[PDB]
């Protein structure tokens, strides 16, 4: 599209001074204009590009909250009828954030995934599409809502496979990977006994294999380690 | 204290 | 244009929405369409422009400083070459931001402005007139910025003098007024004694009247009162 | 320290 003129090396540079400027919105742009080159990503490239769009659909995610908490509040009894407006905006909110989704699952189906051969790569990518399954769930509420459920927890599941057999416990992809997947199921499955073992485990097997790695890896490793520490804090 | 996913 | 369908109403109710989402972008589209109706602003409704308006623009002017000052590093000795990517960058923003700014000028000529017969209002628009000629002329570089200036300043300087004769000096409009008028000496019009001038005598004056007030007013006018101290403090 | 301007 409007990126097909721009050279892949000038998309990724405009993507990392759009990084800097905190133009989100620029920075997935540029970065879906790289992915459409067709050329595999590198590992700083697959960072870049979910930093763009998490960023984007972050923004987007937290005003659909905002909105679906005043839309509840105006369905209370005793609340004033205030007419389509509420409803509206959020639907608006919601149908754009649903657009994002659509066009990170479609850089993945078209052709990320099926080039992916190393298990860093693939398992990077095959958590992003249960991340973003896991927002189209978030604002689900009609017939496909279990079928996009289950897409979310069939890619998380296939990264997990994957991620257990190819990668130490300590790996900082395998950890957020457990991290997120333990979300989905305290939120999104209904599931918090498992969102609760999957923490627990993924915790104690990265803090045993520790001892193998650089200052740096440590450091890399205990910081996810202490997200999912908070949650488990938080859940119990 | 909103729960934590992994923000790259 | 987009908004036309809208009910006017609609379109405040919906600003709103956007103010308490963040969504700002929204919020300036919603009030452009509201403006575009026809009809006069409230008190209100002049608030929900400007609000809107100054954050869009104001993340546009933060990523281009960001990307300035990567630009003006870039043409050091010593600096390598690293192509055209830096400029073209910060180009895009810049006219995405002039544009920004030509939208707001747009709505206070045709026909704001010209309908505003109360000095508040008056005073307001012809202050946001100021400041987005301050916005251009803070990245004019070409024949037109002497012209982009003196737009800025011809604004202002209108609104100072229907200001200090139908306005109280503690009113919170003309205490910004000044602020802004101060900060275009300053920085834009390398006039920094005339700056801390204006600073300090509009300081002094709403000083001698907040005996006048309310507790509700002092607090709003203190406020701004406390933005102009911190000017003097910075600048001397 | 960045100077004030008026925020609406
Ligand atoms: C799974 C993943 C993707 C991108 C970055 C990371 C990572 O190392 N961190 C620190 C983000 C928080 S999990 C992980
Ligand atoms: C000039 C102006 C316009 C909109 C709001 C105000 C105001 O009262 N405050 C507190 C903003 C900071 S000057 C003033
Ligand atoms: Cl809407
Ligand atoms: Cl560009
Ligand atoms: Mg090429
Ligand atoms: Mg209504
Ligand atoms: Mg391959
Ligand atoms: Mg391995
Ligand atoms: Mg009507
Ligand atoms: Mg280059
Ligand atoms: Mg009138
Ligand atoms: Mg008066």
């Amino acid at each position: 599209g409007a990126m097909g003129s721009m050279e892949r090396a000038s998309l990724i540079q405009k993507a990392k001074l759009a990084e800097q400027a905190e133009r989100y919105e620029d920075m997935a742009a540029f970065m879906k204009g790289a992915v459409e080159k067709g050329e595999e990503l590198s590992n700083e490239e697959r960072n870049l590009l979910s930093v763009a769009y998490k960023n984007v659909v972050g923004g987007q995610r937290a005003a659909w909250r905002v909105l679906s908490s005043i839309e509840q509040k105006s369905n209370e009894e005793g609340s004033e009828e205030k007419g389509p407006e509420v409803r509206e905006y959020r639907e608006k909110v919601e149908t754009e954030l649903q657009g994002v989704c659509d066009t990170v699952l479609g850089l993945l189906d078209s052709h990320l995934i099926k080039e992916a051969g190393d298990a860093e790569s693939r398992v990077f990518y095959l958590k992003m599409k249960g991340d973003y399954y896991r927002y189209l769930a978030e604002v689900a509420t009609g017939d496909d809502k279990k079928r996009i459920i289950d897409s979310a927890r069939s890619a998380y599941q296939e990264a997990m496979d994957i991620s257990k057999k190819e990668m130490p416990p300590t790996n900082p992809i395998r950890l957020g990977l457990a991290l997120n997947f333990s979300v989905f199921h305290y939120e999104i499955a209904n599931s918090p006994e498992e969102a609760i073992s999957l923490a627990k485990t993924t915790f104690d097997e990265a803090m045993a294999d520790l001892h193998t790695l650089s200052e740096d890896s440590y450091k890399d490793s205990t910081l996810i380690m202490q997200l999912l520490r908070d949650n488990l804090t938080l859940w119990t | 204290r909103r729960r934590k996913s992994c923000q790259a």
